[PDB]
This record gives structure tokens, C-alpha cells and sequence, in this order.
């Protein structure tokens, strides 16, 4: 196990989704009638150190 | 003489800790996974005079509760509890284990499971539609659509059943599910309530949560700590085989 | 006689055994002074064995007077 | 033993300002995201001994590093234009209020809100905007001035009709507010007591519509303190090396 490995995996999905709509955002650019998308993210769960 | 017994002892001990680290090391990626702790207890003899032996016992207190990452699979019914959240599951003698692995799998007829063991919701072992597509809630509500329908159709069809355990007074069983030790058991009850106060999410698988510098650092010292009680037992070994020769004449 | 050095002591929260500043208590064993202290427990041992034989002898061969 | 306490206790600081740095990078693209910092301190110090011209001739052995705290830089972020009209962005300072499902109330930063079935405002997700806006059907334009007031149009009307005002709280110290996951805040007892006010008025902020607050995030920053982290943590493994070596001579001899 490594902390920031799968953090960082995250980030590259993320970014790929992203790339992705954008990608068929920009296909389907002489369609009739289409409507343009845009993904929203949020982040994940935190885990909180308890203290003295 | 006997000073050979309390170097063994304690050999013997550091064996077993590295035993207890290697096995925990060894399940790195298993999903929903609480690492193993450990230390070691003096424990001395009390004789009549000049107590100048304190043996070493090796113990694991139990797992510690730090939850490890999650790694988004974007599985539909993939979740991850809380700080402490716990899926109750049924085990295989009928106790209600507790488990921290999302990764829920259904069968031919519908009936949800999680290696095998069936997960019991409010009420009893949930059964969802023969072959729907599941989605979970943030809060443990299941929803089902059957295949084909139109999708103003999802209709709920249970709910999960999340405990919350502070990690202090819960024990590892021999399957390796979490049960109430025998006070906290008699003081919160014999099986926990439902609290509301636990969120979850979908999407995501949370992992092991091992440390490998701590893991290195354990192993060090246990090598270490055997050498010098091997080198003890030499030394002794050395004076009482020498010793013995003041008993001829 | 228990060592009247202070013992020592770690930060470890996650641990009953703490206090309410979370510093859990470890021994003050000096590894390298017990080493030492079995080296010239067993030399002085040997030194011991060596002159209770030569006394045991000389004991023995008094008596052929 | 000592030294290999005291490496174990620096690398797993090291590890943990590497995973706050790696959780700053990941939501760069965030609407309404502050980046965050960790801060270490020492631990206590042992007195082993007490104390012409000479050296002082004393004894104080250190213990180690803990984290203490991690404090989120609650700066401005930029604005990008989403072209959206249920869209907002706050001006300032100030959080809006949201309603989780057990009961409880959670405050969010971002504004990207979407309308249920029903017709009320709820955000991106399904929890419900706690001020409850309702948008009725047949909603030509939605309008939501630097105001709280939010004004829908209708057919064949000279004037919008209000269907409501978009107060947000705004919190004595906001450091200090816990940060559960889904861009969702709560209050604690560190933050003080939360108090609502309509937009512009008691220090708080304005409403932009059609517009969303990005995350400050410091690419640059971030690293260089990555580099630095992965510097510090190869030192502090030569520790671990060198008391193993001292160990394994002292064993062998």
C-alpha cells in the first residue's frame, strides 16, 4: 500500500472523463438540434487524525 | 543456567511478531482490509527472593482502525463506508459479522452477497429483482430498474444496514469478521441499531491499510533483537559448558 | 534495584496506554552496556571456575603429606 | 532503537505532507475547492543531564515530528464563465446552506444547482438548498442579481415575479470548519457560531450569475514542495541505514 498512488490515479480518471466529453462535445459539432455537456467533480471521502 | 530460557523465549517471541508482520505485508491489495497490530508484554515471574527474571510474551492488541484509500473503479454498486462505518453481513453459523469490504457481488436469483456471505439489510438477507440493475444512495438505499424499462421505473427495493463501532471494542474472529467484545456487547446490546448518522458512496472500493515503513522498521528491529538474543544464548551456552569442569576431580 | 534514569517515551495517540498528551512510556535500556556487562560477567565466571580448580587441587594433593 | 523511533516518526510526517500535496493536485479543476497545508511540530525533549570560557556541557535529546494541523488557504479563486443561468459564485466571503438527508445542516462553497422535479433548487447531487427557492413552471428566464433575490419571467408579464432571496451564513473563523467529503463543510466547535445574512450586507459577499469560483491551487508551489518531500524522505532513509548498520556491527561484535 502507497498513500498517493491512488490519489493520483483519481486524478488521471478524472481528467480523462473530462477529455473525454470534451472530445464528443467537439464530434459532434455539425449535428442539428445538440446540446453541449459539462462534467461536474467533487472530492471524496476525508479521514480525519484524531488528537490528544 | 536457566538464563538460556528467557533468551530462547524471547527469540521465539520476535520470531512470531515477524511472522504477524510477514502476514500482514502479504494481504497488501485485499479490499476492505485491517492491518494487524503487535507489541510485546513483559511478563515477570515472582519467586521467593532476588526476582531477576521478566520473561516477554509477544500479543496484538488488534487492528487499528485508520481507514486506507479508495480507488474509484466507477463499479455501480461498489461502496465505501465512513471513518467508521461497518456492513453487516451474515457469517456462516449465523452471526452478524462486520466488514469493511464493498465489493458486493449478486447472484443468479437475485440475493446480494459479499464473498459468499450473505449482507443482511433492514430486516433480513436482501433479495433484489432477478436480473436489475443496482444503484446504492448515499445513505444505503437500494435502487432497482429492470432492464429494458423505461427509466422513470427505478423503485427502491431495501436498505442497507450500517453500524458505527468506535474500533476499541471491536475483535477479529477466526473468518475474519469483526464481532463486540463481550462488554462492549453487553453494554450496547446484543446486535447494534442502525444508526442514521453514517454516509456512504458509490463508485469506489476503499483497500488495505498496511504501512511499509512501519512494516521495514518492525522487521529491522526483530532481526536485530534475534541476533543479540543468539549471541546470548551463546555466551551462556560458553560459561556453563566451561563451568562444568569444576565438577571433576 | 530499578534504573533511576528516566524512561523513555514515544508519541503514540492511537494507544490506551497514553497519557492525555499521548506520550506512551518504553524502557531506558542501554543494548550495548548489557552486551558489555555479559562480556565481563562471563570473563569474570571463567576467572572464578579457574581459581576454584586450582584451589580444589592444591586441597587435594595437601593431603598426601 | 531510538534513532530508528525517531526516522519512522519523520517518515511518516513526510508521508503525510506527500499525500496532502497529491490531494491538493488531484481536485485542481474543483469549482470551489481551497488548497491546503500542513504544519508540523516537535515533540517533547528529554533532559538526560542538567546543566574560563566553556560550552554549557549540556544534554537534551529531542523525540521526533507530528503533524499538528492542516489549515486551508481560503483565498479568492478565479472566475470562469460557465455560460449556465442557474449558476452562481460567491464574492467575498461566505458559504451557502445545504440539508443532508439524516437532518443535519452542511455548508458547500461551489454553486452549480440544478432543479428537481418538484421545482425546487437543489445543488449537484440531490441535497436541497436549505432557503428552499422554488422555480415554477413555464420559466422563461431565471434571474439572480448581485442580491439575494432570485426573480423569474413568465409569458405576457411586464415585471419578473421574486420567488425568493439566497442568504448565505458567513462563520467568525473559518479555518476551522470540518471539511467532510462531496465538497460539503460542517460546523464545529472551533468555527463559531454560523450567522446568516442576505448578499452584501454584514461583510458578506455578492452573487454572480453564470459563473463559477475555480480552486486555488498553486502549481508551482505544489512542485516544489513534492520535490522537496521526496528530497527529505531519501535523507531520512540514510538514517534508518546507518543505525541498521551500527546495530548489525554491534551484533556481530
Amino acid at each position: 500500500m502507497i498513500s498517493s498512488l491512488w490519489i493520483a490515479k483519481t486524478g488521471l480518471d478524472a481528467q480523462q472523463t473530462n477529455m473525454d466529453v470534451i472530445a464528443n462535445n467537439l464530434a459532434n459539432v455539425s449535428t442539428n438540434g445538440f446540446k453541449r455537456q459539462r462534467a461536474v467533480f467533487e472530492d471524496l471521502l476525508y479521514q480525519t487524525i484524531r488528537q490528544p | 543456567d536457566h538464563a538460556i530460557y528467557t533468551a530462547m523465549g524471547a527469540a521465539s517471541q520476535t520470531l512470531n511478531q515477524q511472522a504477524v508482520t510477514a502476514s500482514n505485508l502479504a494481504n497488501a491489495s485485499t479490499p476492505g482490509f485491517r492491518a494487524q497490530l503487535n507489541a510485546l508484554r513483559a511478563v515477570p515471574v515472582d519467586g521467593l527472593s532476588l526476582a531477576t527474571r521478566t520473561l516477554v510474551t509477544a500479543s496484538t492488541p488488534g487492528a487499528d482502525m485508520t481507514p486506507g484509500q479508495l480507488d474509484y473503479t466507477s463499479r455501480p454498486l461498489d461502496v465505501a463506508l465512513q471513518q467508521d462505518g461497518w456492513l453487516v453481513v451474515q457469517a456462516a453459523d449465523g452471526a452478524e459479522g462486520y466488514t469493511r469490504n464493498g465489493n458486493i457481488q449478486v447472484g443468479p436469483t437475485g440475493q446480494l452477497t459479499i464473498q459468499g456471505h450473505p449482507v443482511i439489510g433492514e430486516g433480513g438477507p436482501i433479495t433484489v429483482p432477478e436480473g436489475s440493475e443496482i444503484t446504492i444512495a448515499a445513505d444505503g438505499t437500494i435502487s432497482a430498474l429492470n432492464p429494458g424499462d423505461p427509466p422513470n421505473t427505478v423503485a427502491p427495493v431495501g436498505r442497507l444496514k450500517l453500524v458505527k463501532a468506535e474500533g476499541n471494542e471491536v475483535q477479529r474472529s477466526d473468518d475474519g469478521l469483526f464481532r463486540l467484545t463481550a462488554e462492549a456487547q453487553a453494554e450496547r446490546g446484543a446486535v447494534l441499531a442502525a444508526d442514521p448518522s453514517i454516509r456512504i458512496m458509490s463508485g469506489v472500493l476503499e483497500g488495505s491499510n498496511v504501512k511499509p515503513v512501519e512494516a521495514m522498521t518492525d522487521m529491522i528491529a526483530n532481526a536485530r533483537r534475534f541476533e543479540m538474543q543468539m549471541k546470548v544464548i551463546t555466551s551462556v551456552d560458553e560459561n556453563e559448558g566451561r563451568a562444568n569442569q569444576l565438577l571433576s576431580m | 534495584i530499578e534504573s533511576q534514569a528516566p524512561e523513555k517515551l514515544v508519541y503514540e495517540p492511537g494507544n490506551p496506554l497514553a497519557d492525555a498528551n499521548g506520550y506512551v512510556k518504553m524502557p531506558n535500556v542501554d543494548v550495548v552496556g548489557e552486551m558489555v556487562n555479559t562480556m565481563s560477567a562471563s570473563r569474570s565466571y571463567q576467572a572464578n571456575i579457574e581459581v576454584l580448580n586450582t584451589v580444589k587441587s592444591m586441597m587435594l594433593k595437601t593431603l598426601t603429606l | 532503537i531510538s534513532s530508528l523511533w525517531i526516522a519512522k516518526t519523520g517518515l511518516d510526517a513526510q508521508q503525510t505532507n506527500m499525500d496532502v500535496i497529491a490531494n491538493n493536485l488531484a481536485n485542481v479543476s474543483t469549482n470551489g475547492f481551497k488548497r491546503q497545508r500542513a504544519v508540523f511540530e516537535d515533540l517533547l525533549y528529554q533532559t538526560i543531564r542538567q546543566p574560563q570560557t566553556t560550552l554549557p556541557s549540556g544534554l537534551q535529546i529531542g523525540t521526533g515530528v507530528r503533524p499538528v494541523a492542516t489549515e486551508r488557504l481560503h483565498s479568492q479563486g478565479n472566475l470562469s464563465q460557465t455560460n449556465n443561468s442557474k449558476d452562481v459564485a460567491i464574492k467575498g466571503q461566505g458559504f451557502f446552506q445545504v440539508m443532508l438527508p439524516d437532518g443535519t445542516s452542511a455548508y458547500t462553497r461551489d454553486g452549480s444547482f440544478q432543479v428537481d422535479q418538484n421545482g425546487q433548487l437543489v445543488t449537484a447531487g440531490g441535497f436541497q438548498v436549505q432557503p428552499a427557492i422554488t422555480i415554477p413552471a413555464n420559466a422563461l428566464s431565471i434571474t439572480i442579481g448581485r442580491d439575494g433575490v432570485v426573480s423569474v419571467t413568465q409569458q405576457g408579464q411586464a415585471a419578473p415575479v421574486q420567488v425568493g432571496q439566497l442568504n448565505l451564513t458567513t462563520f467568525m473563523n473559518d479555518t476551522g470548519l470540518e471539511s467532510i467529503g462531496e465538497n460539503l463543510y460542517i460546523e464545529t466547535q472551533s468555527s463559531g457560531a454560523p450567522n446568516e445574512s442576505t448578499p452584501g450586507l454584514n461583510g458578506a459577499g455578492l452573487l454572480y450569475q453564470g459563473y463559477v469560483e475555480t480552486s486555488n491551487v498553486n502549481v508551482a508551489e505544489e512542485l516544489v514542495n513534492m520535490i522537496q518531500v521526496q528530497r527529505a524522505y531519501e535523507i531520512n532513509s540514510k538514517a534508518v541505514s546507518t543505525t541498521d548498520q551500527m546495530l548489525q556491527k554491534l551484533t556481530q561484535l
